DNA sequence: AAGTACTTGA
RNA sequence: CCAGGA
DNA sequence: TCAAGTACTTTTTCCGGTC
């Protein structure tokens, strides 16, 4: 999604059509604020999320003596040298697919040899 | 644990919301 | 053709629980009436486009010689389907006075969806005759045809005093049928009336119990 | 149980499970989304201009809902985008005008649009969608499991052998409708709940 | 690699009764839970005085 | 236990007593035994009372 | 177990002090989407501020209760991935000798 | 009997109504539990007869 | 340390997984009513919608926890400044406490004195309270968006032991706050040394006898057997 | 028995393994669910079950 | 911890 | 109540 | 009128001390 606010209010912006040339805008309940949209999209809802898997990597991950560590060859650099965990989503479903975190270039691979990621 | 009670936290005890239109110094236990 | 045929079925599944019940409450309906296949039910009581026209479907039926031995003042049935879901006053008065005028004794009403309470305050207008409601859904299956389901057998107004009288039984004694039971219903048990239970004993072969209508 | 013949029939066992196992269209569904879309002919999303090309040749809301489903999830629940579409097309009946990409298309959609002021209205609209729309099964009747139970049965010769069946096993009661159901054997379906047989089968 | 502590004693995770239980890493769990408790019933010199 | 890494799904890690009585347990064993062997006496503790007054 | 203790019970004040004069900057002035990724400090779940380096603080930190200067009772815990430095003077804690 | 006050009437009547209810049952719903001078509330006739120690 | 408000704020997510208009009202001490989290900010100073998102979400990309808190802004959208949040507090008793005045002048002592009491409960501090409201908003959606599990309420690094310091502590306390009130009593009496001493005394000797924390002879809830006899069947015992 | 101690060892030990197969194969996402079951309540299952195995 | 019985808002 | 026993 | 909330109810085997 990502939402703007009312420059002057600060306030959120609404959603309104204007009926005559066929537009999307965001008006300011608060002031008379009105801007033209930026993409059509204003709803997402999100039922099989993947925004959760690499939380928290923080390029200190590496000064995290819990986390365990492997030999695997990481795809840009050629590391040997990776920090592990699993999906930081917490829910039930959820697959025991690594993510491994270079100890280096800090590139995000995974061990998935179903499909092939980015995140 | 009691040793902190008696050497600190009962002196902080007696003086707290302890004064009266009447103070309360210091703690002295025989 | 779609999702029509299984609608077809089961009114078809329903009609022959209809039947079952009729016969098994003591009136004289056939084995291969009963058996009537699917098939041979389309062509019947379908339109000039195979829609269930239900208004043909609702019969008479006449107790078996049998059934005047045990009980002589048993009369006769009239069971009456509806093409309309909703069943209201106006369809109803119709089959109201017709089992009035007709001197029937007893009046089954097998309803899609509902009968609206207007209709409903019509049901103990008529007495000496009796008026019973099936919603058309729960007849799609015989649930005396199950496993755990035994063997009811209604006594006679001499059978039960015989009952009463070879225990040393108060009617209060007796264990109890609740009057709305799935078998209660299915066999029309009136208040008083008492059932014979005859189940498989894995003690005995063979156990009769007796239950009193609520 | 199952029917009497189809007792080792493992295809007709599916069958019944798929027929009576609980599904929903939030089960079936990856994320939902609202778009302005104003030109019902043309669309904003180009990945969808190839579905409208076709579901048009062979007057409503400028407001599109917009859903995708799980390829992987609309398999293991065995259904297809037709089905799915018919019964949400048959839910909201002329007052939702819905559109879906084909099995065989890559992504799996869902494009609906209404018949001032329409925001609210379709998150409405997309709520009754996820957790009204049933689209197989049987209400309260989830995680439906096949099994090969082994039953001792009379041969032909007269001795007792065993001639195992499958049966299915619930997560959920519903005594009444799973006994009307095409397939299964009336005479022979238990439940743990005995609440439910009394009311049911009779005391 | 990564060890940034060391267990003192790992038998130190037991308290007073269960300390006197000789070999309590050879009994099923419970025999030990029933000594530490025991024990306590078990007479002695409670106090030189 | 903090004696492991995190997302360890070994047996180790999650409560396999490798070893006979005979042989003797590992720490991490013996705690892990006495958690399992806990769950019980809290059953035989509780079911008591449940028990009892089921029977009355 | 033998080798546990209770902590008695510290001042939060001394570690407070410490802090600020360490790099926090104090929640009062704090502007999120400025410093985004800024670690958040807690003494007593009291959140005091923010740290923009918690590697090198932690460490001195440690090394302050590990000479004496930091109470040795005094519990203080550094989550990486929550981004978060919880202290603990407090009362009650139950600790063992490592 | 005397110059009736009235209110003071409906007040001591009210009393009474309380000591004759918390004389055969002291555990009501409104919490005033009619305790002994010792906090100690004092002990119904309801009490007595209460399941498990105590009459039947 | 300080007569220690035991007042427990309930920051609630509204509606459940799959309803709609999941909004997020908090339960503030001396308040019958839940406040919509957004009227709190306001009345705390936190005026306009994303100055006080600014204090809930901390990434401006995470649209997902942010289009969770489109409805809340849509629930504290009737209220505008910092007055009339006070007031929409401040008609939600207490009792009710009829009289405009006296409402608005309420909310304020209840954030100060019963919100937040830890931090402080000193005046000009509205900064430091919001941001933790905040934190505490992060966490509520946290969880519910699946990223966090739930407090495991049996961690022991939760649990405190009060040993025999605390214990004397929370009962010397009530005892010369008790003094304190027998101090003021002869004050009064004195229209122009009497401090009985026995309280503190008998109050101890009362707790430590009979293992019944708390005062006194009318004991109950008290909690029993906090002080016992020194088991001396054998040393370890 | 000294050898029947080195059987029993050995019975462990590939047991041990065969629980590693699994995790390397569940970590690889190639794990394939039973229906009615998460993918890592189906894979506690297989591990729990070899394990048992093996102690027998 | 799980009920009956009664009361309250849509 | 408190502590214990099968 | 009918879901959901409210009050208020109810139990838990047998056998010294210190008060
Ligand atoms: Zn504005
Ligand atoms: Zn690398």
């Amino acid at each position: 999604t990502t939402f703007r606010f009312c420059r002057d209010c600060n306030n959120m912006l609404y959603p309104r059509e204007d009926k005559e040339n066929n537009r999307l805008l965001f008006e300011c309940r608060t002031c008379s604020y009105v801007e033209e949209a930026g993409s059509p999209l204003v709803y997402r809802h999100e039922l099989i999320t993947n925004i959760g898997e690499t939380a928290g990597v923080v390029q200190d991950i590496g000064s995290d003596p819990t986390l365990p560590r492997s030999d695997r060859e990481c795809p840009k650099c050629h590391s040997r040298e990776n920090v592990f965990f699993q999906s930081q989503q917490r829910r039930k479903d959820t697959s025991m697919v690594l993510f491994f975190v270079c100890l280096s270039c800090s590139h995000i691979f995974t061990s998935d040899q179903k499909n092939k990621r980015t995140q | 644990s009691f040793n902190q009670f008696v050497d600190y936290t009962l002196q902080d005890i007696i003086c707290e919301d302890s004064t009266l239109i009447i103070s309360f110094g210091k703690i002295y236990v025989t | 053709d779609q999702e029509n045929e299984r609608n077809i079925s089961r009114l078809w599944r329903a009609f022959r629980t209809v039947k079952e019940m009729v016969k098994d409450r003591g009136y004289f309906i056939t084995q291969e009436e009963v058996e009537l296949p699917l098939e041979d039910f389309k062509a019947k009581y379908c339109d000039s486009m195979g829609r269930p026209q239900r208004k043909m479907m609702s019969f008479q039926a006449n107790p078996t010689e049998e059934s005047i031995s045990k009980f002589p003042d048993m009369g006769s049935l009239w069971v009456e389907f509806c093409d309309e879901p909703s069943v209201g006053v106006k369809t109803m008065k119709t089959f109201v006075i017709h089992i009035q005028e007709k001197n029937f004794q007893t009046g089954i009403f097998v309803y899609q969806n509902n009968i609206t309470p207007s209709a409903m305050k019509l049901v103990p207008s008529i007495p000496p005759a009796t008026i019973e409601t099936f919603n058309e859904a729960a007849l799609v299956v015989n649930i005396t045809h199950h496993e755990l389901v035994p063997k009811h057998i209604r006594l006679s107004s001499d059978e039960k005093r015989e009952l009463l009288k070879r225990y040393r039984l108060k009617e209060s004694q007796l264990p109890r049928i609740q009057r709305a039971d799935p078998v209660a219903l299915y066999l029309g048990l009136k208040r008083g009336e008492v059932v014979k239970i005859i189940r498989k004993s894995e003690t005995s072969g063979r156990y009769a119990s007796y239950r009193i209508c609520m | 149980y199952l029917e009497p013949g189809h007792a080792a029939d493992q295809e007709q066992a599916k069958l019944i499970r798929s027929a009576i196992e609980h599904t929903t269209l939030k089960s079936v569904t990856i994320a939902s989304e609202i778009y302005y879309d104003p030109d019902p002919r043309s669309t904003v999303i180009p990945e969808d201009e190839e579905i409208i090309q076709l579901h048009f040749s062979l007057q409503q809301s400028p407001w599109l809902l917009r859903l995708e489903l799980d390829r992987a999830a609309m398999n293991d629940k065995d259904l297809t985008m037709g089905q799915v579409g018919e019964r949400i097309k048959q839910t909201f009946k002329n007052d939702l005008f819905v559109i879906w990409s084909e099995d065989n298309d890559e992504k799996l959609i869902i494009r609906c649009r209404v018949v001032a002021e329409e925001d609210h209205m379709l998150k409405k609209i997309e709520n009754t969608m996820l957790e009204n729309i049933t689209l197989r099964g049987v209400e309260n009747i989830e995680r439906v499991v096949m099994m090969k139970y082994d039953r001792k049965v009379p041969s032909p010769t007269g001795e007792y052998v065993k001639e195992p069946e499958w049966v299915l096993e619930t997560d959920g009661v519903n005594l009444s409708e799973v006994m009307t159901v095409p397939g299964i054997d009336p005479t022979r379906i238990y439940t743990n709940s005995f609440i439910d047989i009394m009311e049911v089968l009779g005391i | 690699t990564t060890f940034t502590h060391c267990e003192i004693h790992p038998s130190m995770i037991l308290g007073v009764a269960a300390s006197i239980i000789p070999f309590p890493d050879h009994n099923q769990s419970p025999r030990n839970t029933y000594q530490s408790a025991m024990g306590k019933q078990a007479m002695g010199v409670f106090l030189t005085n | 236990l903090p004696h492991f890494s995190k997302d360890d799904y070994s047996p180790e890690s999650k409560g396999f007593v490798e070893n006979s009585y005979l042989r003797g347990l590992t720490p991490q064993e013996f705690f892990f035994h006495a958690m399992g062997g806990r769950e019980g006496l809290i059953d035989t503790a509780v079911k008591t009372a449940e028990t009892g007054y089921i029977q009355r | 177990s033998l080798m546990s203790c209770i902590s008695v019970g510290t001042d939060p004040m001394p570690i407070i002090t410490f802090l600020s004069e360490w790099g926090m900057e104090p929640l009062e002035d704090y502007v999120p989407h400025q410093s985004p990724d800024a670690t958040r400090v807690f003494v007593n779940g009291v959140w005091h501020g923010v740290h923009r380096n918690p590697a090198r603080l932690m460490e001195t930190l440690r090394t302050l209760r590990r000479k004496g200067d930091i109470n040795p009772e005094v519990s203080m815990i550094r989550d990486i991935r929550e981004k978060e430095l919880k202290i603990f003077t407090d009362a009650g804690r139950v600790y063992r000798p490592l | 009997h005397n110059g009736a006050p009235h209110h003071a009437i409906e007040e001591a009547e009210s009393l009474l109504q309380f000591h004759v209810a918390t004389y055969m049952d002291n555990d009501i719903a409104g919490q005033p539990q009619a305790l002994q001078k010792s906090g100690r509330p004092v002990k119904s006739i309801r009490a007595r007869l209460k399941g498990k120690e105590g009459r039947i | 340390k300080g007569s220690r408000f035991i007042s427990t704020l309930q920051v609630k997510l509204y509606g459940r997984e799959g309803s709609s208009a999941r909004t997020i009202k908090a339960t503030l001490p001396y308040i019958k009513q839940d406040i919509p989290i957004v009227i709190i900010f306001r009345a705390l100073g936190i005026i306009p919608d994303g100055e006080i998102l600014e204090h809930i979400c901390y990434d401006v990309n995470d649209w997902q926890m942010l289009e969770m808190l489109k409805p809340c802004v849509e629930d504290g959208f009737v209220i505008q400044d910092r007055e009339t949040a006070l007031d929409f507090i401040g008609r939600r008793g207490t009792a009710l406490g009829i009289k405009k005045e006296k409402r608005i002048q309420y909310a304020k002592d209840i954030l100060q004195k019963e919100f937040l009491p830890h931090i402080t409960q000193l005046e000009g501090f509205e900064s430091r309270k919001a941001f933790f409201l905040g934190y505490m908003i992060n966490r509520l959606l946290l969880c519910a968006l699946d990223r966090k599990d739930q407090d495991d309420r049996d961690h022991f690094g939760k649990k405190r032991l009060d040993l025999a310091g605390p214990l004397l502590a929370q009962l010397f306390k009530t005892l010369f706050k008790k003094l304190t009130k027998d101090i003021f009593r002869y004050m009064q009496r004195t229209v122009e040394l009497a401090i009985n001493a026995k309280t503190i005394t008998s109050g101890l000797k009362y707790a430590l006898a009979t293992g019944n924390w708390g005062e006194q002879k009318k004991a109950m809830s008290s909690r029993a057997g906090v002080s016992q006899v020194l088991n001396r069947y054998t040393y370890s015992s | 028995d000294g050898p029947t101690m080195r059987e029993i060892t050995e019975t462990i030990a590939e047991a041990k393994k065969k629980v590693l197969d699994v995790t390397k194969e569940a970590q690889a996402n190639l794990l394939t669910a039973k229906h009615g079951m998460t993918l890592r309540e189906s894979f506690e299952d297989n591990v729990v079950r070899f394990l048992n195995e093996a102690r027998d």
